[PDB]
RNA sequence: AGGGAACCCACU
């Protein structure tokens, strides 16, 4: 172990990699929510090109 | 208290106010004092002060207090004037042909705070009693002043020919003893240019006899135009088809006139003027037939307009708006520039990749040839996009060097 | 300079065609947080003991 | 060139340029270049055909996607450079035969060009039509705008949100909208706008409302706040805890009652909370006796009811707290309204409906802007977009303001409207409110999409008279 | 932001189907901060062996 | 064979859909994370 | 924060009176009547009454703003009458005529139903 | 220097709306009526809702103003109900309020549309218009399993001026001179403005010649009601309050003079 | 004194005291959700 | 979210009319016929129906809080 | 009894 990576959500690495719709709404999340972005420390943070 | 908008830029960005208190949880402006504080109501916020003691009191009461700013020493003339609503009905109002009846006219005497009570003689007696606009509006003008003006559409020969003094079109404003003889009101005779009538008022009456007149002006002419009204509309930005056919054809001749200027400056039948290279001399002949272009069609587009045409209202009392708008609403766009020139060759020899290398014609430099009742086409779209993006970036810089 | 300052108030702007030139409509929450100091006199003693 | 269109050694994303003039060949494989989808065109013929369409309208069930287009050599990505070197049609009708070909080496076509525009810019109908820094202007605004952000709302503790009760989608829209999910999402209201003087409340960009419009729930919202706190024990001899503090123990006691309190030290949801009120009981004990007032208060001069209470640990295992207070926000004068080109404007007054001016139906306007903006901003899309709208309303259907189309102008519209028994410039005879008497000039109405933005004057009306002091300058605070 | 050049805030020719011509901020940043197009992509980069 | 105009504009929002239907919107974000 | 109560454009306040009559001093036979808490309803249709009277000069009505709920109606008439004589024979013709129309609206009604 | 004579004519009748003409009166006192309709004939509505459960999507304040906007029929019972602000009572009486109860609560698979039909009133008078014994039920809100809603409410007696849920009309239309041979309108052109219902004037006429002598008489009326009441129980009810309000400003004159 | 709380997955009413730390009995969740007031909550229906 | 029980513009009941118009339009109805069949003659209450979007039944899509 | 700095977004 070296450290932790923070994970882009909806990303290849993330846990709603592929779920469907439902799958989505049984987490709580929106399935129109684009993803994109980490969370850290609870916030929602986007990288600016 | 006085009260304040930012940037504060001159002694009216900061002026005396009585305060009234009302319901809702914004301040409230009579629409003449927007001018002075350069202020708007799309999410502006102003400051209030309030002055703690008898002798700041007094100060602002005694200095500073809004119907003492209203002529500034920077141009000695009025910074405040009769805008938006009032500018555009007042000028309908004093229209030769406005009649009144008994009961309209009560009404509007009613929202006359300085009126004595006494009724005049209607203009008309028979038929039917009826009253001019131009008599109610000589009971809002203040004492017995004099002034001379003459409406924006007034034809620049009619001084010089007969009816100088019996005007055909009613574009001669003369207030004689404090009435209104002849002639329509507008920006020129109600705004804040040297000589009007707000400033003659100012002048020969107080500040507050003139404050009077610019709060009973707003009133009158408000409660009128309840019943008169005055909209825009799609309507108002159409032309009819000849218009619309001379437009064409203005166009298509500028277009054949700028491509018989390429195709002579490709064979080097093209001398250059003196003190100018030969691309200059190309470019200036170019920019010269688009301006006769835009102009010629912007003449068109402005006689075709009608009297009962919302934008030539606005137009002509100076309440909004510019010749230029209409021409654009209605003709051409015209000319796209950056820093001054047609559009630049951003790509190699191309101002877009839709476009083949070295066109100089109208269309690929940013000519835009339709209206905006029209639509743009896409390059068009991109050009006045960058057009555009020039003024916001000028805004934007400039604000700090001028500030320094 | 400048400074900040006590008795002071902002708020949007919104027209009034029924206001004199000369005047401001003041909301009244602002104007119930506000004060001015009056000095009792006896002309004015009963209207500030009613205040 | 056929390599990448075969998708055999080089991917697609890889650029390759010649230039002729010079005798260099460029190719790039970096990250980091934008690109854009183009059709390729080959004599002066699209190679996408009519059985590429067939193949896609059954995506759902073939399975034939983007990705196979892409495949067949039907469709590249160009780069900026590589456009340098590209002889690009605006429409397939630039590959029709003409009189006088002004190219005829076409290399590659649009797929549309409406694909120029950004996300927020994708929404404003017939933006063609509009004066460019107005544009602009909404491009930003829409940012600003009210709706329903994210579906997931109710599980959501954000900072500040505001939520619309009755987003509508617009009657007139855009074909690119459906990509941005508008629909789903929308941030507006279609309203019944009149451009009119009436009464002088709306000049210099103000608008009028109406009243019962709003008692209906007409742009009415909600904001909810949240507020967060945790109990630390950092140190053996101070240590907080969430309790409801007694004036006995406690010292700090702010003169707000505690009693909104649960025995657990924070409020329960449904409790109705006003500025300088206590949510979060906490106390820390001191290295009136023996323990410190620390509790959380509501923001002065803000009001509400408590939504929900989450209790949770946070990452070092201590207790921590979430609550959402909501608060109902009903239009009022000093609020800020836009319509999709740039229009923005604050709330000036509002009439009921026996007041407002009135159609000979019983249709009254919603709103009511100024005459006075449209001149020199130029915003004919807005005009348009009104006319339009009242024929898709009376119609029955969405009307399209997709920008660069030719089988919209404004005299079709217009011969629409015609036919549903109005006059075809969208113009309306009104009454007056007040005395029941037609008004002289007819008035332009109809349906515009309206937006609500977050700039509401009770969040910015502010007066101070002698409150606290900075620490190091004794001068008011800042704020 | 503080640089007064309009010339790297100017809408250039090179944007056409990339970036948003309209959308940009109108304070101190216009021109600076920009808006990906509908269809714009950007590279993620490919090994040239 | 050939599209038609008629049938071009229907045409050329069906290939746009397409698109969008594979890409999605923050395409960029996501492949330039996962690479 | 600022909104005033809905009921407040109706409902008389704690001492406020419904009407209230002074003497306008510029002309002779001529008063005020502020009225509170009413709007442009009632001034309206009292003020086209009184026009109707020949022996009313003036007649007209405005509310000075609105945000607040008041009317003032001026009235003038020949020295042979009185404003306040022309403001109650107004009031009593709105009257009459609202009772005719309401007779001859059920006489209508009752016919349509009918048959 | 008298009263008008208005005469009447009734053109449409059914249970949704009537339309009418009024002849020979003056233009103020026809929209003084039209005012009275839309903002002071009285109607009863929810006014006060006690909310004991709530877990739909719905916060409390959204489901209370949509309760509120539910019409109820109150053709008879409203000119006997008390105004709550002027009623002895402490809290809420027979006399001046009806009582609504309202509990739903999802148990099964298939979502719960709550209507007005869960409204149940105290009242067999005084019901929601779309229970009166096809028009649909309005919506309240929708739950799915284990969800619930359980509240109590007031209606109580209020005009359209106070709160538009107290508005009895859905449209009132209205309009005079339909040929504008007053000329109170000015139309650019005249030919492309489509005719009124109430135009006699040729298919080659776009509007009639001016007259000097005229004045507005022959007001159109369309009297659209919400259902919660009759619409013409709507117009004599705004006849008879236009006639109480003078009649009341009668008295406080006639206190005034007496006075001085 | 028994505030009760909701487990945010299994949805279980469970007891909890100050200083006890938060988890659900049931199936170990560490978010929880308070309970609606039994207070009066009375609106006009505006 | 819901439909809105009142059209904004007039106030005519609208609320009870959001499922009946899903019903015509998979009817076969167009969208102008079905509005007709439902008696909204005024394009504002016209636009309340056309321009509704139910987002309720994606909230209802959540699993409650309380079992 | 009450902090501060930094940075970001936004409004006229
Ligand atoms: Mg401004
Ligand atoms: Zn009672
Ligand atoms: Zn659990
Ligand atoms: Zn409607």
């Amino acid at each position: 172990f070296i450290g932790k990576i923070p994970i882009m959500l909806r990303s290849t690495y993330c846990l709603l990699n592929g779920l469907t719709d439902r799958d989505l709404c049984e987490l709580n999340e929106c399935p129109l929510d684009p993803g994109g972005y980490f969370i850290i420390n609870g916030s929602e943070k986007v990288l600016i090109a | 208290v006085i009260f304040n908008r930012q940037p504060t830029l001159h002694k009216m960005s900061m002026m005396g106010h009585r305060v009234r208190i009302l319901p809702w949880s914004t301040f409230r402006l009579n629409l003449s004092v927007t001018t002075p504080y350069n202020a708007d109501f799309d999410g502006d916020e102003m400051n209030l002060h309030l002055p703690q003691s008898l002798e700041t009191r007094a100060e602002i009461q005694e200095l500073a207090m809004v119907p003492r700013m209203i002529v500034t020493p920077q141009s000695n003339r009025p910074v405040m004037g009769i805008v938006q609503d009032t500018l555009t009905a007042v000028r309908k109002f004093t229209k030769r042909d406005v009649f009144l009846e008994r009961g309209e006219v009560m009404n509007l005497l009613m929202f006359l705070s300085t009126w004595d009570g006494k009724v005049p003689q209607p203009a008309i007696l028979k038929p039917r009693p009826l009253w001019t606009g131009k008599q109610i509006f000589s009971l809002i003008i203040p004492g017995h002043i004099n002034c001379i003006r003459t409406h924006s559409t007034h034809p620049d020969d009619e001084d010089s020919g007969p009816y100088k003094h019996i005007s055909p079109g009613d574009t001669k404003v003369v207030v004689e003893n404090g009435e209104l003889i002849m002639g329509i009101l507008c920006k020129k005779s109600l705004g804040t240019s040297a000589g009007s009538l707000v400033h003659i008022s100012y002048l020969e009456m107080g500040h507050d006899i003139t404050r009077l007149f610019y709060s009973n002006i707003q009133t009158v002419i408000n409660n009128w135009l309840l019943i008169e009204g005055h909209t825009i509309g799609i309507g108002d930005s159409i032309a009819d088809s000849k218009t619309y056919q001379d437009i064409q054809n203005t166009i298509k001749k500028a277009k054949q006139d700028v491509i018989e200027v390429i195709e002579k400056a490709h064979n080097n039948e093209l001398e250059p003027t003196p003190g100018n290279t030969l691309r200059q001399t190309f470019e200036n002949q170019v920019n010269r037939i688009l301006n006769d272009a835009r102009d010629k069609t912007g003449s068109s587009a402005q006689k075709s307009l009608s009297e009962y045409n919302n934008f030539k209202s606005m137009v002509v009392s100076g309440a909004k708006g510019s010749k230029i708008n209409i021409s654009q609403v209605i003709a051409v766009v015209g000319q796209q520039n950056v820093e001054g020139k047609r559009i630049p060759f951003g790509f190699k020899h191309r101002t877009l990749p839709h476009f083949i290398k070295d066109d100089y014609g109208p269309e690929s430099r940013g000519f835009v040839e339709n209206s905006y009742l029209a639509g743009l086409t896409p390059t068009e779209f991109f050009f006045h996009a960058m057009g555009g993006r020039e003024g916001l970036i000028d805004t934007a810089v400039k604000t700090a060097e001028t500030g320094y | 300079m400048g400074k900040r300052v006590d008795f002071s108030a902002r708020t949007v702007i919104t027209p009034d065609p029924n206001l004199s030139i000369d005047q401001v409509g003041v909301p009244r929450s602002i104007a119930a947080n506000m004060t001015f100091a009056e000095i009792v006199t006896p002309f004015n003693i009963d209207r500030l003991q009613e205040l | 060139r056929k390599l990448r269109r075969q998708m055999d050694i080089i991917v697609s994303e890889v650029s390759m340029i010649r230039d002729i003039r010079e005798r260099e060949i460029r190719i790039y494989t970096d990250a980091g270049r934008i690109c854009r989808p183009l059709l390729i065109v080959e004599k002066q013929k699209l190679l996408l055909k009519k059985r590429h369409i067939d193949q896609l309208k059954e995506r759902e069930y073939n399975n034939y996607s983007w990705q196979d287009l892409v495949a067949s050599g039907v469709v590249e990505y160009i780069d900026t450079l590589e456009e340098e070197t590209v002889m690009l049609a605006m429409t397939p009708d630039d590959l029709q035969e003409k009189e006088v070909a002004y190219c005829s080496t076409y290399t590659h076509c649009e797929i549309h060009p409406s694909m120029i525009l950004g996300v927020c810019a994708s929404i404003i109908p017939f933006p063609d039509h509009n004066q460019s820094p107005r544009n602009t202007y909404q491009s930003a605004m829409g940012k600003q705008a009210m709706g329903v952000y994210i579906t997931n709302f109710h599980v959501r503790m954000d900072t500040l949100a505001h939520v619309l009760y009755y987003p509508q989608k617009p009657l007139v829209t855009t074909r690119s909208m459906e990509y941005l999910r508008f629909r789903e999402l929308p941030a507006g209201i279609n309203s019944i706008v009149a451009i009119a003087s009436y009464t002088g409340y709306n000049q210099e960009d103000s608008v009028i409302m109406n009243r019962s419009a709003v008692d209906r729930g007409f742009f009415r919202s909600v904001f909810y706040r949240s507020y967060k706190e945790q109990e630390s024990k950092k140190g053996f001899d101070q240590e907080e805890v969430f309790e409801k503090p007694t004036r006995e123990t406690c010292q700090g006691m702010r003169h707000a009652i505690y009693d909104k309190l649960d025995d657990d030290g924070l409020i329960a949801p449904g409790v109705r909370v006003s500025g300088d009120d206590v949510i979060i009981g906490k106390t820390v004990t001191l290295p009136r006796y023996t323990k410190r007032d620390c509790s959380t208060f509501l923001r002065t001069s803000e009001t509400g009811i408590v939504d929900q209470v989450m209790v949770t640990l946070n990452q070092e295992g201590y207790k921590f707290c979430k609550i959402r207070v909501r608060s109902v926000r009903i239009p009022q004068i000093g609020d800020k309204f836009a319509s999709r080109h740039g229009q923005k404007g604050t709330c000036g007054i509002q009439y009921r409906q026996e007041d407002m001016p009135f159609t000979c139906e019983g249709i009254t306007p919603d709103i009511i802007i100024n005459p006075h903006a449209i001149p020199s901003r130029m915003t004919i899309g807005h005009l348009i977009e009104c006319l339009q709208g009242k024929v898709s309303a009376n119609k029955g259907e969405i009307g399209d303001a997709t920008p660069f189309n030719d089988a919209v102008n404004v005299q079709k519209i217009s011969n629409l409207l015609s036919d549903y028994g109005y006059h075809l410039r969208g113009n309306e005879v009104l009454y007056n409110g007040f005395t029941g008497r037609k008004i002289t000039s007819q008035i332009f109405i109809g349906p515009t999409y309206y937006q609500r933005l977050k700039h509401m004057v009770d969040d910015k009306i502010h007066s101070r008279a002698r409150g606290p002091i900075q620490i190091l300058n004794r001068q008011p605070m800042e704020g | 932001r503080d640089g007064k050049l309009a010339k790297p805030r100017q809408l250039h020719n090179t944007l056409w189907g990339m970036v948003c011509p309209a959308e940009t901020p109108e304070g101190h940043a216009v021109g600076l901060v920009k808006n990906l197009a509908l269809m714009a992509y950007i590279s993620v980069g490919s090994q040239p062996s | 064979d050939e599209i038609t105009p008629d049938l071009w504009q229907e045409a050329c929002w069906i290939v746009i859909s397409s698109y969008f239907d594979e890409k999605g919107l923050v395409r960029q974000q996501l492949d330039s994370f996962d690479e | 924060m600022n909104a005033p109560p809905a009921f407040e454009s109706f409902l008389l306040f704690e001492g406020e009176k419904k009407i209230t009559i002074n003497k306008d001093t510029k002309v002779p036979n001529a008063c005020l009547f502020t009225i509170n808490k009413e709007d442009h309803t009632l001034g309206n249709i009292i003020k086209s009454q009184l026009l109707k009277d020949p022996q009313v000069l003036f007649a007209g009505y405005k509310v000075p703003h609105p945000l607040e709920h008041k009317i003032i109606i001026r009235v003038q008439t020949t020295p042979d009458y009185s404003p306040q004589e022309a403001f109650t024979n107004a009031i009593t013709d709105l009257i009459s005529e609202l009772s005719l129309l309401e007779e001859r609206f059920r006489v209508a009604i009752k016919d349509k139903q009918e048959g | 220097p008298y009263a008008n004579q208005p005469t009447v004519r009734i053109t449409e009748l059914t249970d949704e709306n009537v339309k009418f003409i009024i002849e020979n009166t003056d233009l103020a006192v026809a929209n003084s009526i039209r005012r009275v309709f839309i903002a002071e004939v009285p109607i009863i509505a929810i006014d006060w809702v006690q909310i004991d459960a709530n877990s739909s999507v719905l916060h409390d304040e959204f489901i209370a103003h949509r309760l509120g906007l539910i019409p109820l029929t109150s053709d008879d019972i409203v000119d006997k109900l008390q105004y709550s602000r002027d009623c002895t009572c402490e809290e809420f009486c027979p006399e001046c309020s009806v009582e609504f109860t309202l509990d739903v609560r999802c148990n099964e698979d298939q979502t719960r549309h709550v209507t007005s039909r869960d409204l149940i009133s105290n009242s067999p008078r005084v019901i929601p218009v779309t229970s009166r014994n096809e028009q649909d039920d309005i919506l309240i809100v929708k739950l799915r399993k284990g969800q619930e809603l359980r509240l109590r409410a007031y209606a109580k007696k209020g005009f359209g001026k106070e709160h538009a849920k107290w508005n009895p009309t859905a449209g009132v239309a209205f309009e005079y001179d339909p040929d504008n041979a007053l000329r109170h309108t000015v139309y650019p052109k005249p030919e492309e403005w489509p005719k009124s219902e109430y135009s006699e004037l040729d298919e080659d006429e776009s509007q009639a010649p001016y007259d000097p002598n005229g004045k507005p008489e022959r007001f159109y009326y369309n009297v659209e009601s919400c259902g919660s009441l009759r619409p013409e129980t709507i117009v004599l009810s705004a006849l008879s309050g236009l006639k109480k309000k003078l009649s009341d400003l009668q008295t406080q004159l006639s206190h005034e003079i007496q006075s001085d | 004194q028994p505030m009760i709380y909701i487990c945010g997955e299994c949805h279980t009413e469970n007891e909890i005291k100050s200083r006890d730390p938060i988890r659900c009995r049931e199936c170990g969740y560490r978010i929880m959700y308070k309970k609606r007031t039994k207070r009066l909550v009375v609106f006009d229906a505006r | 979210m819901i439909i809105p029980v009142r059209c904004f513009t007039c106030g005519k009941i609208v609320g009870n009319k959001w499922e009946a118009y899903l019903g015509l339009l998979q009817a076969e109805y167009t969208e102008g016929d079905a509005l007709d069949a439902l008696g909204l003659k005024r394009y504002c209450c016209r636009r309340m129906l056309l321009a509704h979007v139910d987002l309720i039944e994606k909230l209802l899509n959540y699993a409650p809080l309380e079992k």
